[PDB]
């Protein structure tokens, strides 16, 4: 499977980068990203933050340091030979029409197909807030790649040393469907096209699923006189328990 | 600091006398000597001030905060706590709670931490606010 | 007197990675950040310089090296100074041993007040993260530090440079501290992936539990251990719950 | 009437302390957690 691996040393040296630069009034800043992605599962391991000027009222002008991604990265060589050049982050929101050159920029640098990370900063989205994304052919267009945590048994330690089901998930679901409708209300004000055709699918593949449900309850209902025995078999070992308990107690109180 | 030991209780004139060092040293600051000098003496002041809001004495004080000391400052903080304990200004309690967010100082933040519970003496209810802030 | 290094979140992190990966030659590096007054040192940055297996030495430590990160620093607003130096050893705990000392007092020769973190990443498997903090007598300051007081008067004058210990404490922001937590709607995909692939094997999963179940019970009966017979049906119980639950 | 006074004073100390053991319990169990991992 497609993946990607973002250590959290990533992530807090993007939420360094965005203060550290002092970016502000929601500007773009870029950093580079650095790992092994030879493959086409993404190991990311090591970032830094190359300089970067935007104008404010044109974000097509751009001012990005070409010199300093080749230099830095013969410094990151002789350093760890894990460190590698896979791609670029940015501090979202979203994406931009502005990234494509930026992200054509980082093409020739690249030994895979250039991955632009999303990194949002703001802290005011639910779980990972971290979304991948890397260029392809369509003009040229940005595509969602599964990103997920990394580990390293000492750096997962280290996470927890500095900090020491069902309703969410479920929540979480009908917060995408209130996502999908505001959406589609706002293209119906658009109107009067990918979107429309997925739309039109799912429905077709919570009715179809009814009949079904119905033979999957007498299957369940099996499981349920199976849990009925289980809490028996326990219940046995937690009798025996107390008699051992009770022998102890009466010998205390006769001595 | 021992002045103010002996003269608590009858510091009327105490604080006068040691406020005269405070205007001097809030003036001087850069060597070693003159900021251990002004520690005691702000020990020194908040115990002859004790629990009698001397307005004159929190300004004197309080300059020594923004010279960023840490060790006048600790003392500082700590004096103007022992000085407005009783019902204190409104303004005294939030310009110290403010300060001790912003300050980078560790010796500082500990002198304003202690420096605001000393405020509250039997004001009950109306200190709640504060509390749950601190925490 | 009392010395507290404010190492932060990102520090730590730099420094576990990449002494981990050196495994079982050390790494060593710079410590960014300032010095405050006597009683505060803060770490902010940390950037690893090449490597060692020969202890670290004072010929290793790469002046170019140094010298050309800093001036790159500086180009992304990365100003404060070095405060000091981490080195790892795996293999050897957090310690000096004398390699480190002459390395390390040449670094003071130029600061004042620096500071050396030995990180030991096989004792940072303890399930707490074993770290310590270093300076050589060095004075100025100091001369309140190692009924008394004769000692150390007598301690710093018979020889200066002696090894001490510091202490430690972690300050961190609340950002890095939120992005800690959301480590553990991918979330929402995932959990329910598992669940509904659990859901199309149960027809199986039903049919091995009744045969540990089975065998639990037996061995009770030739039993009349007691942690074990029950810690066998306590899975088998929160396994069904889950499952009556998936659906 | 001031007798009842007097068993209020015996009756609020039972109360605060029966509340205490509750939050006890809860921490107690977390830390007996991360503990056995330790050791």
């Amino acid at each position: 499977h497609e993946k990607v691996t973002i250590a959290p040393l990533v992530l807090l040296s993007a939420l360094d980068h965005y203060e550290r630069t002092q970016t502000k009034e929601n500007k773009r800043c870029v950093g580079v990203i650095l790992g092994d992605a030879n493959s086409s599962t993404i190991r990311v391991t090591n970032s830094f933050a190359l300089p970067f000027e935007e104008d404010e009222k044109n974000s097509d002008v751009w001012f990005l340091d070409h010199n300093y991604i080749e230099n830095m990265n013969e410094m990151c060589k002789k350093i760890n030979a894990k460190e590698k050049l896979i791609g670029w982050y940015h501090s979202g929101p979203k994406l931009r029409a502005s990234d494509l050159k930026i992200n054509e920029l980082f093409k020739k640098y690249t030994q895979n197909n250039p991955l632009l990370l999303i990194v949002d900063v703001k802290q005011q989205g639910v779980g990972l807030p971290t979304d991948a994304y890397v260029a392809i052919e369509q003009e040229k267009t940005f595509l969602h790649l599964p990103c997920t945590i990394e580990a390293e048994e000492a750096e997962e330690i280290g996470v927890e040393h500095l900090l020491r089901i069902r309703l969410t998930n479920q929540l979480k679901s009908l917060k995408g469907l209130q996502s999908k409708l505001k959406d589609v209300v706002e293209y119906l004000d658009k109107v009067i096209h990918t979107i429309l055709g997925k739309l039109q699918d799912v429905f077709n593949l919570n009715n179809l699923q009814k009949a079904l449900t119905v033979k999957t309850n007498d299957e369940l209902m099996v499981i349920y006189i199976s849990n009925l025995v289980r809490s028996i078999i326990a219940f046995d070992d937690l009798i025996e328990n107390k008699i051992q308990n009770k022998k102890i107690q009466e010998q205390r109180v006769k001595d | 600091y021992g002045l103010g030991l002996i003269y608590a209780g009858f510091g009327r004139d105490t604080t006068d006398y040691l406020k005269n060092i405070i205007v001097e040293n809030s003036g001087t600051s850069g060597d070693e000597d003159v900021d251990v000098l002004l520690h005691g003496a702000s020990l020194g002041i908040g115990l002859a001030a004790m629990g009698s809001a001397n307005i004159e004495v929190y300004e004197a004080l309080k300059e020594v905060l923004y010279n960023d000391s840490a060790t006048s400052g600790e003392a500082a903080a700590l004096g103007m706590g022992l000085c407005m304990l009783g019902t204190g200004k409104p303004e005294a309690i939030h310009d110290m709670f403010t300060y001790s967010q912003e300050t980078q100082h560790g010796n500082i933040t500990r002198g304003l931490a202690v420096g605001l519970a000393l405020i509250n003496y039997g004001r009950q209810e109306l200190a709640d606010d504060l509390i749950t802030k601190m925490l | 007197t009392k010395e507290t290094v404010y190492i932060s979140s990102i520090a730590l992190l730099k420094m576990l990675k990449h002494g981990r990966a050196g495994v079982p030659m050390e790494v060593m590096g710079l410590m960014l950040g300032e010095f405050v007054d006597d009683y505060t040192v803060n770490v902010v940055d940390v950037f690893a310089m090449p490597q060692s297996g020969t202890g670290v030495s004072v010929e290793a430590v790469d002046d170019v090296f140094q010298a050309k990160m800093m001036d790159m620093l500086k180009q992304t607003g990365r100003d404060q100074m070095v405060v000091g130096w981490y080195h790892s050893h795996p293999g050897f705990g957090c310690w000096l041993s004398s390699v480190d000392v002459n390395t390390q007092k040449s670094f003071e020769q130029l600061n004042s007040r620096a500071v050396a973190v030995v990180v030991d990443p096989i004792q940072s498997v303890k399930g707490k993260v074993v770290i310590d903090a270093f300076r050589l007598i060095d004075t100025g300051a100091l001369i309140n530090n190692l009924l008394n007081k004769a000692n150390i008067q007598a301690l710093i004058h018979g020889l200066n440079r002696h090894y001490y210990s510091l202490n430690i404490d972690y300050h961190k922001t609340a950002k890095e501290t939120k992005m800690l937590m959301n480590l553990h709607y991918e979330e929402k995909e995932e959990s329910n992936l598992a669940a509904t692939k659990s859901m199309v094997k149960i027809a199986e999963q039903y049919s091995k539990r009744i045969e540990e179940e089975k065998e639990l019970t037996e061995e009770e009966l030739k039993t009349r251990p007691k942690k074990h017979l029950s810690e066998t049906a306590d899975e088998t119980l929160e396994n069904n719950i889950v499952s009556v639950l998936t659906a | 009437y001031f007798k009842l006074k007097k068993l209020e004073k015996e009756y609020e100390l039972l109360t605060l302390q029966e509340d205490y053991i509750k939050d006890e319990q809860r921490h107690l169990k977390r830390e007996l957690k991360r503990a056995q991992e330790e050791v």
